[PDB]
């Protein structure tokens, strides 16, 4: 049973420094190339770094050539990534991946997201989306807020059922913002009351936040 | 440097239907050292095929690979649901290793337009200096459509950002929502705000709007 | 990058040539392949149980003590890597 498990991953500071680590086990370590392979939000995978059996061998994409190096420790059976000159666009779930003898990457970490931000800890603002056919729409916009993640109930959780909360998006302040919506029929707004919950644990924000039809 | 170019961009197929997606290569390289990978949401990628039409270990016999040369094929012979997912395609004979730009194969449905809501900025959050006008599109299929913001029909560029959700696991559809972005300022030289929707599911373009103080 | 290797060869010992089309570092494995699985029988690394000569671009390997042994090939240095994997050459011990 091969198991390869990343760590290190979290939140940096542009221009500063981050290394990973894959921790493999179930098979002869030193007998494959290893790599990192990394995949942006929303994007496809891309190979950063490769590394040959004995470490001596190190292979770079162009994108991190110069900026990130790639070890191995073949004792202690690990794969390092070491991240310098990072990015935003360095923002991505990092994965460690072995080759198989024959070639292909035969097995894959879980990953490891890194954040390439110089954001500041901030709750969000929570905004009605206040309500012409069978059916109305209501919502809450969470606008304002770092780092992810907000979670967004309805009427604490009794209300799930034509309910839509939106990924959320990376503004040009570097914050982030989401909105979840519900429809409902356009009868029950007049004896149904609507609440979203949301809740950014690393703000202790917790905000539950009415919506009136206008 | 080794490009390789998948097709289609997304594969809309039923549970027990053929699944076929290519691969180009740019360059041949006198053998096949092409891997497919599939990657369902949240999940690692995980290898299907290798050497072009290898099964890898504890691959079922529905998913097969060929091809040769700069031009390879991944079929998936009757879908399971679990096979939904997005599936790339690598070369892994020479650095820099590559990958194709990814296929997904996404649950096919009947044609369903959104319905349309608009949204204005709230009062508190004008107190702020900003207006944020929504746009919800809901419960639509396909995932294309277009929407274009107009405000006192000046269609409006660069101020907005969109966010759709993955399928519905119950209805296959999908919603987006389009958030428009003005100063306080901004907004309250205007009157009336335009949200148009284009959409397979619509013979002509809806638009849903609002006057600035009506309610 | 191609690595051609015989199909098919008669032995204790057996022999064959494994060519590859190079564009210094070499690494040559020799696999075998018995069922879905794969064991290493042979590895080394020639910088330009079994016998290897390297003849330019091609290496004579030789085999004793004797199923499909793929022939490896890997340019490791300088960049960029190359791997090169044999069709497979069955020997037959009779």
């Amino acid at each position: 049973q091969v198991q390869l498990v990343e760590s290190g991953g979290g939140v940096v500071q542009p221009g500063r420094s981050l290394r990973l680590s894959c921790a493999a086990s179930g098979f002869t370590f030193s007998k494959y190339v290893m790599h990192w392979v990394r995949q942006a939000p929303g994007k496809g995978l891309e190979w950063v770094t490769g590394i040959s059996y004995d470490g001596r061998h190190k292979y770079y994409a162009d994108s991190v050539k110069g900026r990130f190096t790639i070890s191995r420790d073949n004792s202690k059976n690990t794969l390092y990534l070491q991240m310098n000159s990072l990015r935003a666009e360095d923002t991505a779930i990092y994965y460690c991946a072995r080759t198989g003898w024959l070639g292909p990457f035969d097995y894959w970490g879980q990953g490891t997201l890194v954040t390439v931000s110089s954001a500041s800890t901030k709750g969000p603002s929570v905004f009605p989306l206040a309500p012409s056919g069978g059916t109305a729409a209501l919502g809450c916009l969470v606008k304002d807020y770092f780092p992810e993640p907000v979670t967004v109930s309805w009427n604490s959780g009794a209300l799930t059922s034509g309910v839509h909360t939106f990924p959320a998006v990376l503004q040009s302040s570097g914050l982030y913002s989401l909105s979840s919506v519900v429809t409902v029929p356009s009868s029950s707004l007049g004896t149904q009351t609507y609440i979203c919950n949301v809740n950014h644990k690393p703000s202790n924000t917790k905000v539950d936040k009415r919506v009136e039809p206008k | 440097e080794i490009v390789l170019t998948q097709s289609p961009g997304t594969l809309s197929l039923s549970p027990g239907e053929r699944a076929t997606l290519s691969c180009r290569q740019s360059q041949s390289v006198g053998w096949s050292p092409l891997a497919w990978y599939q990657q369902k949401p949240g999940q690692a990628p995980r290898l299907l095929i290798y050497g072009a039409f290898s099964r890898a270990t504890g691959i079922p016999d529905r998913f097969s690979g060929s091809g040769s040369g700069t031009d390879f094929t991944l079929t998936i012979s009757r879908l399971e649901p679990e096979d939904f997912a997005v599936y790339y395609c690598q070369q892994y004979g020479q650095s820099p290793w590559t990958f194709g730009q990814g296929t997904k194969v996404e649950i096919k449905r009947t044609v369903a337009a959104p319905s349309v809501f608009i949204f204005p900025p709230s009062d508190e959050q004008l107190k702020s200096g900003t207006a944020s006008v929504v746009c919800l599109l809901n419960n639509f299929y396909p995932r294309e459509a277009k929407v274009q913001w107009k405000v006192d029909n000046a269609l409006q560029s660069g101020n907005s950002q969109e966010s759709v959700t993955e399928q519905d696991s119950k209805d296959s559809t999908y919603s987006l929502s389009s958030t428009l972005t003005l100063s306080k300022a901004d907004y309250e030289k205007h009157k009336v705000y335009a949200c148009e929707v284009t959409h397979q599911g619509l013979s002509s373009p809806v638009t849903k709007s609002f006057n600035r103080g009506e309610c | 990058m191609h690595v051609a290797q015989p199909a098919v060869v008669l032995a204790g010992i057996a022999s064959f040539v494994c060519e590859y089309a190079s564009p210094t570092e070499v690494r040559v494995t020799v696999l075998r392949q018995a069922d879905s699985q794969v064991t290493e029988v042979c590895a080394a690394t020639y910088m330009m149980i079994c016998t290897g000569t390297s003849s330019g671009n091609q290496v004579n390997l030789t085999i004793q003590g004797l199923g499909l042994y793929i022939c490896k090939v890997e340019l490791m240095y300088p960049p960029p890597y190359y791997l090169g994997i044999g069709n497979g050459t069955q020997i037959y011990v009779i």
